[PDB]
Order: structure tokens, then C-alpha cells, then sequence
């Protein structure tokens, strides 16, 4: 086609949905990890996991409020990949390593699992 | 604003 | 903070976003702008325009399934302003510039407002 | 990734 571009509009969108998620605007949903939860937007979480896209298409599952992760999960390491989510910035520390790529694993997020596996590699 |  | 940031991530994101529209996947409003009707998602809405935002943060309007725009509103410009909200990209075009210009005022998105004023002032 |  012959369309422009705004080289910022995709930032200035996912800035505006972080926003939207710290004042817990149209948020709809509660993941819990454990003992904590979390309040999310349902298409951000598709958006950024192969797992909730798998989980979220489908159509019983589509309609629950509350969606109860596996107990081997940290939730730590959730927190983590949820700000990634809204945010594209990763706090990736020695301590929390292990427990962000086996969450990332879990959630099927990709680059997430990819950086991981090359931090992991250049410590051995 | 480019062209992409 | 000691972040490192996916690059890609706020497109990839967007992109599917996109997809989910697409699909009508997760669409919870019907933007009616007279004979004609656009799906989409609330959160996208509002990330987009300063009109969307204001309209999805009203106690009573935020429950609505359907919103109607002004009659004066062209569904063209409309759709055109839509997939730029879900691609960063604008079909912007001699016959169609003076229409996106005023849908762009009234959903109150200002760098889309920006630059159609540019091009406009370029061709006087 | 890129340090921000
Ligand atoms: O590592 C990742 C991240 C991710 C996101 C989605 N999400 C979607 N994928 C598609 Cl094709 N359409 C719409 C949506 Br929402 C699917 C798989 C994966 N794997
Ligand atoms: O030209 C534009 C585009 C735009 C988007 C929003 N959206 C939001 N703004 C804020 Cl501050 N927080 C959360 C959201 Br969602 C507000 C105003 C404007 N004006
Ligand atoms: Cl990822
Ligand atoms: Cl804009």
C-alpha cells in the first residue's frame, strides 16, 4: 500500500495499556500463582503467551474470571513476565533466572526462553 | 511518521 | 532499573492484537457510525483516543456493548482510523485526507491530527 | 534485547 507509518504508536499503545493495568482499568481477569493474584487484560495476555492464547481461544475457558496456574509455578517469576508483558523491559537477575525461563517455558513466551537459555550459557 |  | 528490553516486543504485541481483531476474537463493543459497524476492543480503543479513553473510564458508559458516534463522522475515515489504531500505519490519500482529519480531531489523536495537517499545508 |  501507500500508507505512512508513527515509528511510536506501538510503545504508546502498550504505555497506555500499562496504564490502564497499574489504575486496574478494564482488567478481566485474576491469574492466580499460589497464594498471590494478579489482575490482567485477557488480549494483552494472548498477545504475549502462546499458553493464555491456547487458553483464552478456547471457548469454555474463554468466560472464566479466575484462571488458576499450575503450583510449581513461582510467583516471582510470573510478576516478572507480567511487567515484560506490558512493558518489553525483562528484570532478568542471577537470582530470579531459573525461575523466570521455566515460567516463560510454561507460558510459551519464546524470546523470553531464548535470552535465558544464551544468560544461563555465557555463566557456565 | 516514515515510510514503512 | 537493570531491565534489558525485547525491541520488538510493543509491535509483536499490536500485531497480535491485530489478529485477534481479525478473528473477532475478544471484541467486547460494536462502534457504530451510521449504516455501518466496527468491532473491536475496548483497551485498544482507549489506548488509541483521548475520546475512547474518556468514554470507557465513565462508570456508565464503560458497561455499554454499543457506542454511536456523531452522524457527521464518515465510516471511511472511521475504518481508516481503526486499522492505523491496530497497525501503526495510515492510509492517508488526497481523497480521503480532509474526512481522516476530522475523525481524527473528534477521537482526539493527535499525532494523526499532526500530520495530516502537514500534508494539507504541503498542497496549498 | 538491548539495554534500555
Ligand atoms: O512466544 C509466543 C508468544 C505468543 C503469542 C500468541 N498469540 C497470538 N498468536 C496469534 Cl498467531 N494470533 C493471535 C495471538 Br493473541 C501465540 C503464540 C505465542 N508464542
Ligand atoms: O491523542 C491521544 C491518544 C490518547 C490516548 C489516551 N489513552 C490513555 N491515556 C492515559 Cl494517560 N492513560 C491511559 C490511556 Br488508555 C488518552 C488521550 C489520548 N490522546
Ligand atoms: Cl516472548
Ligand atoms: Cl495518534
Amino acid at each position: 500500500d501507500s500508507c505512512i507509518q508513527f515509528t511510536r504508536h506501538a510503545s504508546d499503545v502498550l504505555l497506555n495499556l500499562n496504564r490502564l493495568r497499574s489504575r486496574d482499568i478494564l482488567t478481566d481477569v485474576v491469574i492466580v500463582v499460589s497464594r498471590e493474584q494478579f489482575r490482567a487484560h485477557k488480549t494483552v495476555l494472548m498477545a504475549c503467551s502462546g499458553l493464555f492464547y491456547s487458553i483464552f481461544t478456547d471457548q469454555l475457558k474463554c468466560n472464566l474470571s479466575v484462571i488458576n496456574l499450575d503450583p510449581e509455578i513461582n510467583p516471582e517469576g510470573f510478576c516478572i513476565l507480567l511487567d515484560f508483558m506490558y512493558t518489553s523491559r525483562l528484570n532478568l537477575r542471577e537470582g530470579n533466572i531459573m525461575a523466570v525461563m521455566a515460567t516463560a517455558m510454561y507460558l510459551q513466551m519464546e524470546h523470553v526462553v531464548d535470552t535465558c537459555r544464551k544468560f544461563i550459557k555465557a555463566s557456565e | 511518521w516514515v515510510i514503512p
